[PDB]
RNA sequence: CGCGACCUCAGAUCAGACGUGGCGACCCGCUGAAUUUAAGCAUAUUAGUCAGCGGAGGAGAAGAAACUAACCAGGAUUCCCUCAGUAACGGCGAGUGAACAGGGAAGAGCCCAGCGCCGAAUCCCCGCCCCGCGGCGGGGCGCGGGACAUGUGGCGUACGGAAGACCCGCUCCCCGGCGCCGCUCGUGGGGGGCCCAAGUCCUUCUGAUCGAGGCCCAGCCCGUGGACGGUGUGAGGCCGGUAGCGGCCCCCGGCGCGCCGGGCCCGGGUCUUCCCGGAGUCGGGUUGCUUGGGAAUGCAGCCCAAAGCGGGUGGUAAACUCCAUCUAAGGCUAAAUACCGGCACGAGACCGAUAGUCAACAAGUACCGUAAGGGAAAGUUGAAAAGAACUUUGAAGAGAGAGUUCAAGAGGGCGUGAAACCGUUAAGAGGUAAACGGGUGGGGUCCGCGCAGUCCGCCCGGAGGAUUCAACCCGGCGGCGGGUCCGGCCGUGUCGGCGGCCCGGCGGAUCUUUCCCGCGCGGGGGACCGUCCCCCGACCGGCGACCGGCCGCCGCCGGGCGCAUUUCCA
RNA sequence: ACCCACCCGACCCGUCUUGAAACACGGACCAAGGAGUCUAACACGUGCGCGAGUCGGGGGCUCGCACGAAAGCCGCCGUGGCGCAAUGAAGGUGAAGGCCGGCGCGCUCGCCGGCCGAGGUGGGAUCCCGAGGCCUCUCCAGUCCGCCGAGGGCGCACCACCGGCCCGUCUCGCCCGCCGCGCCGGGGAGGUGGAGCACGAGCGCACGUGUUAGGACCCGAAAGAUGGUGAACUAUGCCUGGGC
RNA sequence: CGAAAGACUAAUCGAACCAUCUAGUAGCUGGUUCCCUCCGAAGUUUCCCUCAGGAUAGCUGGCGCUCUCGCACACGCAGUUU
RNA sequence: CGGCUCGCUGGCGUGAGCCGGGCGUGGAAUGGAGUGCCUAGUGGGCCACUUUUGGUAAGCAGAACUGGCGCUGCGGGAUGA
RNA sequence: GGAGCGUCGGGCCCAUACCCGGCCGUCGCCGGCAGUCGAGAGUGGACGGGAGCGGCGGGGGCGGCGCGCGCGCGCGCCCGCCCCCGGAGCCCCGCGGACGCUACGCCGCGACGAGUAGGAGGGCCGCUGCGGUGAGCCUUGAAGCCUAGGGCGCGGGCCCGGGUGGAGCCGCCGCAGGUGCAGAUCUUGGUGGUAGUAGCAAAUAUUCAAACGAGAACUUUGAAGGCCGAAGUGGAGAAGGGUU
RNA sequence: AAGCAUCGCGAAGGCCCGCGGCGGGUGUUGACGCGAUGUGAUUUCUGCCCAGUGCUCUGAAUGUCAAAGUGAAGAAAUUCA
RNA sequence: GAAUGGAUGAACGAGAUUCCCACUGUCCCUACCUACUAUCCAGCGAAACCACAGCCAAGGGAACGGGCUUGGCGGAAUCAG
RNA sequence: CACGAUCCUUCUGACCUUUUGGGUUUUAAGCAGGAGGUGUCAGAAAAGUUACCACAGGGAUAACUGGCUUGUGGCGGCCAAG
RNA sequence: UGUUCACCCACUAAUAGGGAACGUGAGCUGGGUUUAGACCGUCGUGAGACAGGUUAGUUUUACCCUACUGAUGAUGUGUUGU
């Protein structure tokens, strides 16, 4: 019963609930035993990135995150396909390759492939056998660092491009931006009814002649 | 701190703070927001006015992300970027004003409340209003749209 | 009316395999209520929940888009945060209620049918040899059987693929064994075993001490060890342990090198010619259930029943139209995730024997019920049994002495031993049931006294005895306070050095790519601005932030001062 | 405080009840047990931290955890939450005004330069100014120190009122704009709806009270559902025996 | 199952027993544990398938805040009266 | 008193709203006021004076006004809400 | 000839009401005190010239704003001074300041004090466990238990003595809760009164002797008297029991 | 309870069970039978009522009556016939 | 009031009534006798129930008190009833 | 005095909004005002019976007694026309 | 006649009226009301109903206190008896 103002609130406890309480008295032997078995991964993977593969630069969906970039999955394939990197083999080097990514715009590809780029050059490819064939480094590149790279490999940072202070040229002053909108707002909902229109008028100018 | 909750003091008392007339049974009114139409009717039609009843349209498959668009006022527009911005420029004598990617400081309208400081500024924004368009051109500078 | 192929079907204690039940915390597939809420109730809710049935594994399920989106676009599954108590559902009431994006945990991708090419190039089982044999395997050799053309194997699967011509560059990957080397993170992987510091030192309590005091520095000794337990009380040093990149011994794992046996002639781009997709499925109607999914989210039965620039999706039914996006009707896949059952450990601001599990004990026991099922109570002598020899009364149970024990005022259901209740002993009372509140009195019990309690403390006066100083200076030490801020250290506000500025760093959407390095961007310089530090002078708050001299005062020690002082005592 | 005496007073508690010593119920006696809890959500109050921010999760980096499942740190410091902006069913829109001078006919309308910059009335704790006293051991001069201070001012917070601005909505009206001159877009004046603005107050944590959802202060039904056990009693059928 | 009494169905029958869902729900009985101190009610309002109950006003408490001046120098308010 | 504003109202004037000055105890008695949040319990009542409806009446039923009891002992009414 | 009734006197009796006083608490005082003069307070103090018994020659007001303990004064000698608390000696002392001052302390004046349901505050009230802390306590005796012993507190309670007991336990500051019982026809265990009471009454029956034996109404043997009266209180089985 | 009297059924049936089955009970049955009701030996009777509620018989002569199917217009959902 | 059966009816009934004969302690109206109890003892030994308890009259009171007020009064411990 | 919320339906209204990747048209959904009704009229959708009965409670409420009352019943006066 | 009440017969001195929880169920009885079985009538579609009739249908406990009835005793009087 309710009693003089308040939220008229709901609250989801009429199922058996207790039944279902899941506690987190877990949580700190869950993050110890997630750090060892992340230390045990670096460990196996001796010289290799514990990060995982490289992995591509991608734009977020959507009006709001938009302006962010992430890493992506895997890089694209026509990505690969412009560095220079069989598909087959990048997955053997520490390139992830998804093949489901599209590829739409040309500036979103060739910062790719300058990653990818960038990685072949500072990869120090291992030899198969100690006795060293083509492709591996050179043993300068190999004792100077069997190192690992700690966090994730060739670090990905949204970056922005400062403006130097402009003059505003008259023409800039006069522009009427708010007007300007809503113009645009209205020819997009009128365009199709507009080119109705003119289709019916150009209609009556040809039944004219008839 | 039971030590300091209201049981404590009522040990002794034989109702337990809840009167002897009337008892503590277990639910008078009825569960929760029970009687709202009927015999709560009071207490919902003076403190939750507009309640009961349907209003608008639907709209099945709602996302939030299309509509984002978060607002940044005049008032506080200068404070987007660094103070020497603002001091380098009231000086320089070029007559250059700096630029405000607002879209970059995470807002896309910029909206018109509040007193802007008479020193010019490329403002660039997804959407203006019309007022605060008005106010930084009477200040000395240019609207941007981006997209 | 035979004999022979195959096809479909039988029978065998035929040869050799497998399945059957259990467990069930977690997981998958069905099935599926009603108490309950709505203050009634029927839709709703409880709830795809309990019960029911099936099937698993160490995890399961899921999973490599017929996906999201509508962006400048993301890109398998699972999990967490968030989205969100939101969009939506709903006698639009009660109530219910997701997803995408974003950030993380993790991260892994693949294989068929088909379409095609390759003398079935494939598989299973026999039998003989060499190795290997406690997870039946390799190699060889058999006109030895069968499976298979109603389609086995290699290539190949939408990320395109195949086959050709010439551009390029060159040739290690796997397994069956047999060895051998480095014992390979809780800092020598796993398991097992056996080991490893220092007081029983002096006194003294005690039934017994692990107590109390002491011991070349809180005392001795060790301390990478002062966790815990045990031992006749409370123990770092009595014993087990504890600490330690401590030791030794076994076994086992995992990875490194060598030899052998086999397999294996395994690329890439460039141009041409070909090649390409899962049907009673989609889709539609429908009825029923289900969902937040609303003119149908998903799953069903029934009826209809496709296509191939098709098909699906694009959260309001439909027609026309452009766009976007996936490729369904076949399959496999570790990881983060779950875990009130199991095995084996660790811990706790929990409980402490009517608690905590039903269960600290011969507990799922005794007992009850035809049966399904129900289901208890019940811990403690003492350090040690030293558990009462012997005498005596009694048919004996029971006593009385004696004895053990620190104690039986601990005697085998025995630690402590409350209350209700009862026996007795002592005192006091007693015809209005008792008991009670207030007020006195009487009696008892002990408790404080006094064998004067005249209680002390200052100061003073007297009369007796008593040692040494106060006062005064001198020498030393220590402390206080003071200003001259006197001299120097110390720091606040200001001004001067532009002096640290590069020998002062960070920060910045300030600038410059005249620079440098790496690829218009990143990193580093280089300017600039903000902030933090040196040099000396001046003014001022001269600040508990300190030193040094000087002054004045105080105190302590040591000298002197012998008695009209000096305390003591009665 | 143990007992006894006497005078005066004095009915048995708990409870529901207008009313209990009640011929109302519970209660022989004693021991031990025994009922407002925890979680979530909201609200207001209070304390602390930071403040147009705040925040900590979740994750990560630091240890074999003795104490640690702590503590610390993180361009994750902020993905994100809440807050900093509302209002409309929605498409959407989105909080400034004044003054001065000039130019358009100042047309209480339209355009161009300068200055001030969150309006005003009343009331407002409080600050500020202050005529004037009031003396000083003398007659006057006369700086210093107060005490009071009539009278006048700036006026926090807060309240009341009047203006103003934003969003919806109506009524009436006249002008502007351009890549697209259009069933385009933009304004004005006056009413009226808004959980609005009008120089910010939140965020996190902790404690309290209240209200809910949960077993929900403790104990209490008659019922309802799912899955199982029973015809050794008894009901009736059948089979096979016995008896009068 | 009943030659019918709602009889009987293991001392149980107008719906057996056992376990679970289940701590089922209760506007209704009963109970609800220490001390002192200060304040201290209501049984009336309207609404309710409401009349043994809720809601809402009222009456209570708590927390406060804003001012006022016995600091020779007061405005406003009242279960009065004029 | 003096003056300004009006798109209201109007032969001129009204009426309202604004500024700017000029004037102080304006019946008795009493008392410090104002204001905002959280908020429990309660929502069976009964009794007496006077008024009063139904009823023959009632320790009946039902209203008004105030005061009681309920929540409250104490003196008196022997006893007693 | 009231101890009756009506009218009236004096006198006296006593409530938790009224008055005065004590003590406890609560509320209120712009309450006081971090160290100062001062009781209708209505000033204090430089400092300069000019001077001195002068003063400020204002109301039957009955008076407050001015007057008779001095202003200048006694000493040094008309001139100088009118001096310093490390010393005026103090009723006021501005040079420094409690015996007092855990400022959550201490102190002073008033007023007031019923209370169910209910609310709030304070508990050096109480229970159990945790972080701190008491160079705490404890076999030279912890907890618990008992006590016609001594005390404290309004009270919740607490402290001491004696006894018993035989191993652990407490004070303070914080934190935490499964934290306080007379009741619930409460739960579990124990004990009363009832009470040496109701009762040990269905189916005819016993008696004498001996034996054994500590002991005989009841065992056994003998004797006598009785019953069951072959549809048996006899002799055998079934089921059920399970060693009888 | 005998006796009386009604009713259904000729087996792809009546009546009835069952979650389901080319399932089952009556039924190893066939109207002198099986099933469903009433009344209640014998004797003697058993009147009237078909309006109501039941049950049943007939059925293109026919009001309404669903899904499908048929036509209709519509770009189609569709609506109308 | 007519197979919701009406009217009848020998035989039968632990069925429902009424009267008569006989018989009787059913009664007038009670008495006596027997057995087993109760009773007393030895031995053994429960329960329900219990706020405290336990003499009355009247009063008032929740309108019938053991307790309260005012009166009457009150004498251990028990036995069978 | 002569009348009626949410939800649903229906009608009317505007060159109105949405119908979700975009556009045209149907359709549907919105926005604003009427109407379709809840007479238990602040608004559930609802018939009996129980003597076979059950549970929670109630002296808030009947069926006795006892209280008050005494109309009615019973008993008794006054007056005095008869 | 279950009756209270009623009526009648008979006797009588008279066959007056009442109260005590409408005295009196651990005093009885249980005939009647007033469970369950059944019958009839009326009513009800029906289950069922009927201050309409009918028949069949478990009447528990005293040993406590008091009261009363009887029975031992009690304090006093030195003890004892008369
Ligand atoms: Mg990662
Ligand atoms: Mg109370
Ligand atoms: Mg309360
Ligand atoms: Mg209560
Ligand atoms: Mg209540
Ligand atoms: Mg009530
Ligand atoms: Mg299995
Ligand atoms: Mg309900
Ligand atoms: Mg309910
Ligand atoms: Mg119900
Ligand atoms: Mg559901
Ligand atoms: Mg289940
Ligand atoms: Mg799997
Ligand atoms: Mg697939
Ligand atoms: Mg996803
Ligand atoms: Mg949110
Ligand atoms: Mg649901
Ligand atoms: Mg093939
Ligand atoms: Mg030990
Ligand atoms: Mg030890
Ligand atoms: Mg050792
Ligand atoms: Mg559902
Ligand atoms: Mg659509
Ligand atoms: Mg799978
Ligand atoms: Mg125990
Ligand atoms: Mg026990
Ligand atoms: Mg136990
Ligand atoms: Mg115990
Ligand atoms: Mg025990
Ligand atoms: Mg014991
Ligand atoms: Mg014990
Ligand atoms: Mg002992
Ligand atoms: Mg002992
Ligand atoms: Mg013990
Ligand atoms: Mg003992
Ligand atoms: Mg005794
Ligand atoms: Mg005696
Ligand atoms: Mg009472
Ligand atoms: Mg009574
Ligand atoms: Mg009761
Ligand atoms: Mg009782
Ligand atoms: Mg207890
Ligand atoms: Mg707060
Ligand atoms: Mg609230
Ligand atoms: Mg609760
Ligand atoms: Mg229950
Ligand atoms: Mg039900
Ligand atoms: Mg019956
Ligand atoms: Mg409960
Ligand atoms: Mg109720
Ligand atoms: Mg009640
Ligand atoms: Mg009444
Ligand atoms: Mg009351
Ligand atoms: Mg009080
Ligand atoms: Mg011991
Ligand atoms: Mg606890
Ligand atoms: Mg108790
Ligand atoms: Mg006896
Ligand atoms: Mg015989
Ligand atoms: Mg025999
Ligand atoms: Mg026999
Ligand atoms: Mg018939
Ligand atoms: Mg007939
Ligand atoms: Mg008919
Ligand atoms: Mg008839
Ligand atoms: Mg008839
Ligand atoms: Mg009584
Ligand atoms: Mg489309
Ligand atoms: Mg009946
Ligand atoms: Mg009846
Ligand atoms: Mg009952
Ligand atoms: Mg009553
Ligand atoms: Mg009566
Ligand atoms: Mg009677
Ligand atoms: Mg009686
Ligand atoms: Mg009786
Ligand atoms: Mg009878
Ligand atoms: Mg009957
Ligand atoms: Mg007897």
């Amino acid at each position: 019963a309710p009693s003089r103002n308040g939220m008229i609130l709901k609250p989801h406890f009429h199922k058996d609930w207790q039944r279902r309480v899941a506690t987190w008295f877990n949580q700190p032997a869950r993050k110890i035993r997630r750090r060892k078995a992340r230390q045990a991964r670096a460990r196996r993977i001796a010289p290799r990135p514990a990060s995982g593969p490289l992995r591509p630069i991608v734009r977020c969906p959507t009006v709001r995150y938009h302006t962010k970039v992430r890493a992506g999955r895997g890089f694209s394939l026509e990505e690969l396909r412009v560095a220079g990197i069989h598909k087959k083999v990048a997955r053997t080097i520490g390139i992830s390759v998804d093949p489901r990514r599209r590829n739409k715009s040309t500036e979103s590809l060739q910062a790719n492939v300058q990653r990818l780029k960038e990685y072949r050059s500072k990869l120090v490819l291992f030899p198969r056998k100690p006795s060293a064939p083509k492709k591996g480094d050179s043993s300068a590149e190999e004792l100077k660092l069997a190192t690992q790279l700690t966090g994730p490999v060739m670090p990905i940072r949204n970056v922005f491009k400062k403006e130097k202070a402009r003059v505003i040229t008259e023409e800039e002053k006069n522009f009427k931006a708010f007007a300007s909108l809503r113009m645009a707002r209205a020819n997009a909902r009128l365009f199709g009814i507009r080119a109705k229109r003119a289709k019916e008028a150009a209609e009556q100018d040809v039944e004219k002649k008839k | 701190p039971s030590r300091l909750r209201k049981t404590r003091k009522l040990r002794g008392h034989v109702s337990h703070g809840h009167g002897r007339i009337g008892k503590h049974r277990k639910h008078p009114g009825g569960r929760g927001n029970a009687g709202g139409m009927h015999h709560h009717r009071i207490n919902f039609d003076k403190y939750h006015p507009g309640y009961f009843g349907k209003v608008g349209m639907r709209h099945y498959h709602l996302k939030r992300n299309q509509s984002f668009c978060p607002t940044v006022n005049l008032d506080k527009l200068w404070t987007l970027v660094s103070e020497q911005t603002r001091v380098n420029a009231a000086k320089n004598k070029t007559g250059a004003a700096p630029i405000i990617d607002v879209v970059r400081s995470g807002y896309y309208k910029v909206l018109g409340k509040g007193k802007l400081p008479k020193q010019p500024v490329i403002v660039k924004a997804k959407f203006f209003s019309r007022r605060a368009e008005e106010k930084i051109k009477g200040v000395g500078g240019a609207c941007v749209l981006v997209a």
